[PDB]
């Protein structure tokens, strides 16, 4: 479980390719599932982000 | 493409809105006397009448003793200047007894148990130069750019 | 009467020249678009999702 | 038209309260005048009242039935040795002996007789009735 404002982080096509992180990263994770929880954008109550696994 | 799901909270609550259900009390035979008031600010009692039995009310004002407060209702006010009011001579709703959610104009929040003070427009404030028996009930929050307070009103 | 480029309550992006001096510049359209369709999908809390260009 | 009130009759449906645990210890108690608390019962639990008397504490007004006391006179009363309605805490008519309304929100004080001379406050009602002058009183349990 990731920040909903993360998306776009793993979305970058990586250099000198047509493939992105994303993909790249479920080829060689088969069988995980991720998912974007809102809840995540403020842990702390101060601003601080986090990531679940 | 990563599926995304988001979260909002409601507010806790409205000016002149009834805090909670313990005992409370209205009194709903009375009527306004010269002038607006506004839901959730308190009103004083410029003349009960010895026979028909109505009260009549209007805002707070300087050196006197304030009675109680306004309350919401969806059918007994009107909505002008984008709120809830109560227009010159009709019936109100007053609170005398028990929790509600009041009108505030402080900064900082208030001590469980402690003496309430009034502005001279009817509303809280921390050093006003009105006295009350009300007290404190702890709550404490903030509306839309609003200061709203929790205060327990005793019969008088 | 108030047209649809005058409406005061619409969200308005001021862009860099996607054309400057005969000279094109895809990838900044490519950016704007990405970035107006994540604004449309965040601020309304994932209640509406952009379709037409 | 009709009469405007009687003594000893409750004035309004706010919050109020009766205690109908008790008995007129001695004498006779008129409708709509102030009883104290002689004794109170530890364990049967319950108390015996009786008319106001001088330099004492009130507890509450009683109030009119129908059913719990009948008299041959036009005025109701108690009589010795029966169960009394008293109320302890709301808006009640109550017999007096001033002329002249006092000011709203004033605290009362009661006469030597169970009557209101020159704490419980003052409510707003002052009506006449049979040259009876009733006044509303709002009664508090401390």
């Amino acid at each position: 479980l990731i920040p909903p404002s993360m998306r776009k982080v793993l979305a970058i096509r990586m250099p000198e390719t047509t493939m992105s992180y994303l993909d790249y990263f479920k080829s060689q994770n088969s069988g995980i599932e991720i998912d974007s929880i809102a809840e995540l954008e403020d842990i702390d109550g101060a601003g601080t982000k986090g990531v679940l696994v | 493409q990563i599926n995304a799901s988001y979260q909002r909270d409601m507010a806790i609550a409205l000016p002149g809105m009834v805090a909670d259900t313990s005992k409370y009390n209205i009194d709903g035979a009375c009527v306004v006397n010269e002038g607006d008031v506004l839901v959730g600010a308190a009103v004083q009692v410029v003349q009960a009448q010895a026979v028909d039995g109505h009260k009549l009310v209007k805002a707070l004002t300087t050196g006197t003793t304030p009675y109680g407060v306004a309350i919401r209702s969806h059918w007994q006010t009107v909505n002008a200047q984008n709120q809830m009011i109560y227009e010159d001579g009709g019936a109100i709703n007053v609170m005398t007894s028990g929790r509600v959610w009041m009108l505030s104009k402080s900064t900082e929040a208030p001590t469980f148990g402690s003496a309430v003070k009034l502005d001279v427009d009817g509303q809280e404030k921390s050093d006003g130069t009105i006295e009350t028996t009300w007290t404190y009930a702890g709550g404490w929050t903030k509306y839309k750019d609003i200061q709203l307070v929790e205060v327990q009103l005793h019969q008088l | 009467i108030v047209s649809v480029f005058n409406h005061p309550n619409i969200t308005k992006i001021t862009s860099g020249k996607w054309i400057d001096a005969s000279t094109m510049k895809p990838e900044t359209a490519e950016a704007e678009l990405t970035q107006a369709i994540e604004t449309i999908e965040t601020i309304t809390r994932g209640q509406h999702r952009a379709t037409n260009i």
